[PDB]
């Protein structure tokens, strides 16, 4: 799921700041 | 003045790191539909779109840390990041629950306080509640449902429509 896909990279990789 | 898809991310930021009260997040829900052979019906369906999140038992927070790291592959886990993570897999039949319930009907729906959101009988205001959202918002747009929450009590203010309306696309 593409636009799940994207929000949840975002999601995670601002989660490790 | 007519945003597309492009940009959604950056509107959802914008519509929360320039607000004057204190979200946790934004999510945006875009439309979707969805034939069914038995009726022949196009059903409008509202599913993720988009979503910023801001944010501010061991258990629990066993499987939490666990399903993030499986997450990553495809440290505490609060529960409003949870919130946040577990609505992304979540959708909503026009006129049903709360994004569906505002799209269809072009509406505000604004719930501020703990019993607003458990009064409301609306069932992903009673899930926010749950994990301590104090504030749930849904605002009806061209295009779908820009959604907000917060872990506190917030009043309507004309500066936050006033960005909304600035950020998504309206009839």
């Amino acid at each position: 799921p593409i636009a799940r896909r994207k929000s949840l990279q975002r999601f995670l990789e601002k989660r490790k700041e | 003045p007519q945003f597309n898809e492009d940009t959604l991310q950056q509107r959802l930021q914008a519509l929360i790191e320039s607000a004057g009260e204190n979200w946790t997040y934004a999510i945006f829900w875009q439309i979707s539909h969805d034939f069914d052979s038995s009726t022949g019906d196009n059903t409008v369906i509202l599913g993720w779109g988009d979503g910023y999140y801001k944010g501010e038992n061991t258990a629990e927070q066993e499987h939490r840390k666990r399903v993030i790291r499986e997450l990553n592959s495809l440290e505490e886990v609060t529960d409003t990041e949870w919130f946040f993570l577990v609505s992304m897999t979540q959708s909503f039949v026009n006129g049903v629950g709360l994004p569906g319930e505002s799209f269809l009907n072009s509406r505000v729906i604004w719930l501020s306080g703990s019993g607003a959101l458990t009064g409301s009988g609306c069932e992903r205001a009673g899930q926010g509640q749950i994990y301590g959202l104090k504030t749930m918002v849904c605002i009806a747009t061209q295009n779908g449902v820009v959604e907000l929450g917060s872990s506190e009590v917030i009043s309507q203010s004309s500066d936050l429509m006033h960005k909304v309306n600035n950020l998504f696309n309206f009839n």
